[PDB]
RNA sequence: GCGAUGAUCACCCCUUCUUUUUUGAAGGGGUGGGUACAAAUGGCAGUCUGACAAGU
C-alpha cells in the first residue's frame, strides 16, 4: 500500500514514477511507437524521458480509456472485480489520510479512549483490591486498619505470604518504619486462622495482579499525558493533562470543545447544579469540572470564582488554536503566554485587601 | 410473454382492486387530509420562514432595474 | 409563584392533592365524632 | 410549596 | 486492523494474534505459517489476514499506541490463565470441603448454593424447600421437570447437610445418593 | 410522534431498496447496512425477522435533496441495489450513507468532496460502510482521481457551485456509462441571484443537452427547500 | 413573577421539542413537475396513467405512486390531527414564551446604566 | 417388586342425492411476562449573566 500510495501521488501531481519509468523501458526496444497517455500532463512528463514514443493525448483517446476501464476485470486475467473494489477502497483511505495531513500522532479519539478506560481500571483495580482485603483478611483482618493503600497491601502479601514470616521478614521498602513495626506486633497477637499453601498460591496469584494493575495504571497516565501533550499541547500547560482530557471528552470532541464558549468550559462539569438553579431561581455554579485545575486551587475565597472565569476564557484562547490551526507548532507557546495573563490577574487580584488598613 | 387471457387479465385486474383497496386505508380519508393539510402549511411557513427571501429576490430585482 | 410542568408531574401534584383533601377529609371527620361523645 | 405554585401553559 | 476483527470473533484468540501481528504491513511467508499454527488453517482465517492485511481499511496508530495494545492484550492473556488456575483451586477446595454436595451437582453449581445461602452452615440450617428456591433465580438445580428439581432439592439437602457437620466428609455417600 | 417504542409497518416502495414505514405517520425508511448506529443522529426503526433483527434507517427529506425527490415522487431514480453510483459534492454521510444503503453490498458508492473539514467526517463514516469509497478531491479536475473510480451506472451530484455543468460534464463523459444515468440538485441562488428561479432552471437544462445528456424529468423540492430542483437526465453518447 | 433565566431554559425546551416532534411528523410534497418529451405528437399523447405505468388514483398520490405491475379508524386518525396540533401548539408556547423574554429583556436593559435621553449617543469607558 | 431419608397438589393460532325401503352414500408456532450482562450520537436533557472594576 505504502508504495501504491507514493506511486498513486505521483500520478496526481502527474510527476513519473520510477517504477513507472522502469516499465516504459522494458517497452524501449520498439523504434517509433505511439504512447496514448490519458492526462496530458503526464504525457509531457513521459516525453521529457527522452524515450523514444510519440505520446499522444487527444479528446479521442478518452473512448479508449472507457472501452479498456469498462473491461478492466477481465481485461486483467487473476484479479476478480472485488479484489479491485476492496484494492480501491484501500488507496482511497491511504490517499484519503494523506491530502487530510493526517498524523497518528493527533488523533484525539484515542483521549476520549484513554480516560474512560483509564477510570474503568481504577473501579477494578479497587474492586479486586477490596476481595483481597476480606480474603486475606481471613488469614489476618487487621492489615486492612493498618495499611490503607491498595498497592501497598498487596505487596506485604507478596513479600509475607504467612503471619510467622512477620518476624523475620522486612517491610522498609513497602511501609514506614512506625508502620512496619505495627503489622508485626499484629502479627502474633492476631485474630486470623492458618491457611494452606494452596489456599496462599492463590492469594498470592491475587496480590501479583493487583500490582501489575497498578502499574499498568501507571503507564496509561504517563500516556495519556503523552497523547494529551500533542494533540492539545496548549491546554496541557494552562488547565493540566487531567483536567484537559476530561473536558474533551465530556464535549466528545476536540472541535466540539473548541466551537463551545468560554462561559460553558466554566461550567461544563455541573450540569446538574446549573439546570436545577436555573429552574428553581437560585444562584448558579461558577466552577464545574475546572474546580480541580491548579490555579483555581492557588486561588482563595471569592477569587476562586473569578480565576474560574478568566481561565475559563483563556482556556478556549488556548483550546481553538489547538483544534483550528492548520500549522500548530507542538510547543505550548500561546498556552505558555496564556497563563502568565491569568498569573499576573491572580497575583493583583490575590494582593487585593478586602479588609481596610 | 404477454400471453395474458381473458381470464388472465381479469384476475390480475381483480389483484389491481384488491390491492389498491388496502392501501386506501393507510391512505386515509379525506376529511381528516382537510384539518391536516391546514395544519400541515402554518407549521411550515414559521420553521422554513422564507418570507425575507421572497423579499430579498424583490429588492434585488428592483435595486437591478433602471430607474427613470 | 408560576413555572411551567412536564406530563409526569402534573400527575404527580395532582394526586398528592388528592391524598391530602382525603387526609383532611378523613382526619376532619373523626374530630366531631370524639368532639360529640 | 405546590399550593405556593400555579401551573401554566397547560398541556 | 478493523477487518481482523470480524475474521476471528474469539476474543482471547484475538489477543495472542495481536500480540504476533503488531503491525499488519509486516506480512511473510514464514509469519503467515507462524500465525498458521496459531489455532489452525481449517477456518482459513491465516490466508485471509496475509490478503485482509495486504487491503484494509485501518489506519496505522503510533509505535506508543501499539506498544498498549500488545500490553493490554498481554493483561487479558494473564486473567484468563488464572481464572483457569483459581477455576481448579474452586474445584479441588470443594471436593476437600463439601464432596458429598460436589458430586452430586457439580463443584461450580455447589459454589453458587454455598454463596447462595452464606455458608455450608448456613444451606444445612435450611429446609428443603427453602434449598429449591434459594437456586430458584438461576436455575441451578434445574410439570415433570419440576418434580425432579424438587426431588434434587432435597437430596442436595442431606448432601450440604453430610458435609456441613462432618469433620472428614467423604463422597460415599454423595455417589449413592 | 414517532416515538421510541411505537410499532411501525415497513413496507417497499416503488423504487427498489426504498422502504415506507407505515403507522400513525409515513416515513422514508432505507435499510441501515451498519446496524446498530446512526449516522447524523437519524431514528433508527428495528424489526425481528427469522431470528435475526435487522435494522433500518429514517431518512430525513429536510436533511437529504434526494430524500426530497422521493417525496415529490420521481419518476425514475436511477440508484438502486447493484449499481455503481458517483456522489459528487459528498459533504459527510448525511445522504451518502442513505445512497450506500440503497444500492446495498454488492453495490459501490463513489463519494467526491473538497473542503478538507468535512472530509474527515466522510472518511470516519466511510469505515463503517466498506462500499463507500471516499474520494477527496475537487470534482472540476476528475482526471486527478482517475485512479480510484471505474464506470458508473449513475452520476448523482449535490455540488453548490455555479459551473457545476462543467464539472458534471467531464465526470460524466470520463466514468458514466452509456445509457447511463444523471441526476442534479440545481441551486437557483447560487448559480444566478438576479433573475428567478424557474429561468436558472431552463438554463441548465440547455447545458444538460449541449453535454449529450438527454433531459428526462425536472422536480422542484417545496416545501422541503426553496428555489431547487431535482433534474433527471440519461447520458446518450450516440 | 419569573426571573429571565428560567424563561430562557423553557423556551429552549420547545424549540428542540418542536424540532423533534416536527421531524417526526410527515408532510406533503408540494414542488412542481415537469416532463421533457421529444416531439409534438409524442406531447400530445401523453398521460400519466403511461408515463408512469400508474392508475389514476396512484397519478394523484406523487409520493407512493406504485406501478400498476406492482399492485398485480376514526380513532387512528383522529389521533393523527391531534400530534400535529401537539406540535402546533409547541409553537404557540415557544412564540409565548418568546413574547415574556423581551419585555423582560427591555427591563432589564433599561435598568442598566446608560445616558438614557431613546439612549443618548456616547462611547463607554 | 413405592412414600415423613417426603406421596400428592399467562394469552392466541344439518345440506344434497338415493331406496322394494323406516334405505344407503357425499359434504407445532406466535404473543406476554421474570432474572442477569452488554450497547445506543435513544429519553428525561435545556449548557450561567455580560460592562464596568480598582486607585488618588
Amino acid at each position: 500500500a505504502a508504495n501504491a500510495l507514493e506511486e498513486a501521488n505521483s500520478i496526481i501531481e502527474g510527476k513519473v514514477s520510477s517504477q513507472l519509468e522502469k516499465l516504459l523501458e522494458e517497452i524501449k526496444k520498439d523504434k517509433k511507437s505511439t504512447l496514448i497517455v490519458s492526462e496530458t500532463k503526464l504525457a509531457n512528463a513521459i516525453n521529457k524521458l527522452g524515450l523514444n514514443f510519440n505520446v499522444v493525448s487527444d479528446a479521442v483517446t478518452l473512448d479508449i480509456y472507457r472501452a479498456i476501464k469498462e473491461y478492466l476485470p477481465e481485461l486483467l486475467p487473476g484479479m476478480s472485480d472485488n479484489d479491485l473494489s476492496k484494492m480501491s477502497l484501500g488507496l482511497a483511505h491511504s490517499i484519503g489520510r494523506h491530502k487530510l495531513k493526517f498524523s497518528a500522532d493527533k488523533v484525539d479519539v484515542m483521549i476520549i479512549q484513554a480516560i474512560a478506560l483509564l477510570d474503568d481500571l481504577d473501579k477494578e483495580l479497587n474492586t479486586y483490591a477490596m476481595r483481597c482485603k476480606e480474603w486475606y483478611g481471613w488469614h489476618f483482618p487487621e492489615l486492612a486498619k493498618i495499611v490503607t493503600d491498595s498497592v501497598a497491601y498487596a505487596r506485604i502479601i507478596l513479600t509475607m505470604g504467612i503471619r510467622s514470616k512477620a518476624s523475620e521478614t522486612d517491610l522498609s521498602e513497602i511501609l514506614p518504619e512506625e508502620i512496619e513495626e505495627r503489622v508485626k506486633t499484629a502479627a502474633e497477637v492476631s485474630m486470623g486462622t492458618e491457611i494452606t499453601q494452596t489456599d496462599l498460591d492463590n492469594i498470592n496469584a491475587l496480590a501479583e495482579q493487583i500490582v501489575e494493575f497498578a502499574a499498568y495504571r501507571e503507564q496509561l497516565s504517563n500516556y495519556l499525558s503523552a497523547r494529551m501533550k500533542a494533540i492539545a499541547p496548549n491546554l496541557t500547560q494552562l488547565v493540566g493533562e487531567l483536567v484537559g482530557a476530561r473536558l474533551i471528552a465530556h464535549s466528545g470532541s476536540l472541535i466540539s470543545l473548541a466551537k463551545s464558549p468560554a462561559s460553558t468550559i466554566q461550567i461544563l462539569g455541573a450540569e446538574k447544579a446549573l439546570f436545577r438553579a436555573l429552574k428553581t431561581k437560585h444562584d448558579t455554579p461558577k466552577y464545574g469540572l475546572l474546580y480541580h485545575a491548579s490555579l483555581v486551587g492557588q486561588a482563595t475565597g471569592k477569587n476562586k470564582g473569578k480565576i474560574a472565569r478568566v481561565l475559563a476564557a483563556k482556556a478556549a484562547v488556548s483550546l481553538r488554536y489547538d483544534a483550528l490551526a492548520e500549522d500548530r507548532d507542538d510547543s505550548g507557546d500561546i498556552g505558555l503566554e496564556s497563563r502568565a495573563k491569568v498569573e499576573n490577574r491572580l497575583s493583583q487580584l490575590e494582593g487585593r485587601d478586602l479588609r481596610t488598613t | 410473454e404477454g400471453t395474458l387471457t381473458d381470464h388472465e387479465r381479469k384476475y390480475l385486474n381483480k389483484l389491481i382492486k384488491r390491492n389498491s383497496q388496502n392501501l386506501r386505508s393507510w391512505d386515509l380519508e379525506e376529511e381528516v387530509r382537510d384539518e391536516l393539510e391546514d395544519i400541515q402549511q402554518s407549521i411550515l411557513k414559521d420553521t422554513v420562514s422564507t418570507a425575507n427571501t421572497d423579499r430579498s429576490k424583490r429588492r434585488r430585482f428592483k435595486r437591478k432595474q433602471f430607474k427613470e | 409563584r408560576a413555572v411551567v410542568l412536564g406530563g409526569d408531574e402534573k400527575k404527580a401534584r395532582s394526586f398528592i392533592q388528592k391524598v391530602l383533601t382525603i387526609s383532611k377529609a378523613k382526619d376532619s371527620k373523626r374530630k366531631e365524632q370524639k368532639a360529640s361523645q | 410549596e405546590d399550593e405556593d405554585e400555579e401551573e401554566v401553559l397547560a398541556m | 486492523f478493523p477487518e481482523l476483527a470480524k475474521l476471528v470473533p474469539d476474543n482471547y484468540t484475538f489477543a495472542k494474534l495481536v500480540l504476533f501481528i503488531k503491525d499488519k504491513a509486516s506480512l511473510n511467508d514464514d509469519s503467515l505459517h507462524d500465525l498458521a499454527a496459531l489455532l489452525n488453517e481449517d477456518s482459513g482465517i491465516a490466508q485471509r489476514v496475509i490478503d485482509n492485511a495486504r487491503i484494509s481499511m485501518g489506519q496505522d496508530i503510533s509505535e506508543t499506541d501499539m506498544e498498549n495494545v500488545c500490553v493490554f492484550a498481554q493483561r487479558v492473556a494473564s486473567l484468563a490463565d488464572y481464572r483457569r488456575q483459581l477455576y481448579d483451586y474452586l474445584c479441588e477446595k470443594m471436593h476437600t470441603v463439601a464432596p458429598n454436595l460436589s458430586e452430586l451437582i457439580g463443584e461450580v453449581i455447589g459454589a453458587r448454593l454455598i454463596s447462595h445461602a452464606g455458608s455450608l452452615t448456613n444451606l444445612s440450617k435450611q429446609a428443603a424447600s427453602t434449598v429449591q428456591i434459594l437456586g430458584a433465580e438461576k436455575a441451578l438445580f434445574r410439570k415433570n421437570k419440576g418434580r425432579i428439581s424438587r426431588y434434587l432439592a432435597n437430596k442436595c439437602s442431606m448432601a450440604s447437610r453430610i458435609d456441613n457437620y462432618s469433620e472428614e466428609p467423604s463422597n460415599v455417600f454423595g455417589s449413592v445418593l | 410522534g414517532a416515538r421510541g417504542g411505537a410499532k411501525v409497518v415497513i413496507e417497499p416502495h416503488r423504487h427498489a431498496g426504498v422502504y415506507i414505514a407505515r403507522g400513525k405517520e409515513d416515513l422514508l425508511v432505507t435499510k441501515n447496512m451498519a446496524p446498530g448506529e446512526s449516522v447524523y443522529g437519524e431514528k433508527r426503526i428495528s424489526v425481528e425477522e427469522p431470528p435475526t433483527k435487522v435494522e433500518y434507517r429514517v431518512w430525513n427529506p429536510f436533511r437529504s435533496k434526494l430524500a426530497a425527490g422521493i417525496m415529490g415522487g420521481l419518476d425514475e431514480l436511477f440508484i438502486a441495489p447493484g449499481k455503481k453510483v458517483l456522489y459528487l459534492g459528498a459533504a459527510s454521510g448525511t445522504s451518502v450513507s442513505h445512497v450506500s444503503d440503497v444500492v446495498g453490498p454488492e453495490g459501490v458508492v463513489y463519494a467526491v468532496e473538497f473542503s478538507h473539514r468535512p472530509g474527515r467526517e466522510l472518511i470516519s463514516m466511510a469505515k463503517k460502510r466498506p462500499n463507500i469509497i471516499p474520494i477527496i478531491e475537487d470534482a472540476r479536475h476528475p482526471q486527478k482521481y482517475r485512479m480510484l473510480i471505474g464506470m458508473v451506472d449513475c452520476v448523482f451530484a449535490d455540488v453548490a457551485q455555479p459551473d457545476q455543468a462543467r464539472i458534471i460534464a467531464l465526470n460524466s463523459h470520463m466514468f458514466l456509462k452509456d445509457q447511463g444515468g444523471v441526476v442534479i440538485s440545481i441551486k437557483a441562488n447560487c448559480i444566478d441571484s438576479t433573475v428567478d428561479a424557474e429561468t436558472v432552471f431552463a438554463r441548465e437544462v440547455q447545458k444538460l443537452r449541449e453535454e449529450r445528456i438527454k433531459p428526462l424529468e425536472q422536480l422542484t423540492l417545496e416545501p422541503y427547500e426553496r428555489d431547487h430542483c431535482i433534474v433527471v437526465g440519461r447520458y446518450m453518447r450516440s | 413573577t419569573q426571573d429571565s433565566n428560567y424563561v430562557r431554559t423553557l423556551r429552549q425546551i420547545e424549540l428542540k421539542k418542536l424540532e423533534k416532534g416536527a421531524k417526526q411528523l410527515m408532510f406533503k410534497s408540494s414542488g412542481n413537475h415537469t416532463i421533457f418529451v421529444d416531439s409534438r405528437e409524442k406531447m400530445n399523447e401523453f398521460t400519466p396513467e403511461k408515463f408512469f405505468n400508474t392508475t389514476s388514483e396512484m397519478v394523484n398520490r406523487s409520493e407512493n405512486r406504485l406501478t400498476k405491475d406492482q399492485l398485480a379508524k376514526e380513532s387512528l386518525d383522529k389521533k393523527k390531527l391531534k400530534k400535529f396540533k401537539q406540535v402546533k401548539q409547541h409553537l404557540q408556547r415557544e412564540t409565548q414564551l418568546k413574547q415574556v423574554q423581551q419585555r423582560m429583556d427591555a427591563q432589564r436593559e433599561l435598568l442598566k446604566k446608560g445616558s438614557k435621553k431613546k439612549w443618548k449617543k456616547q462611547r463607554k469607558r
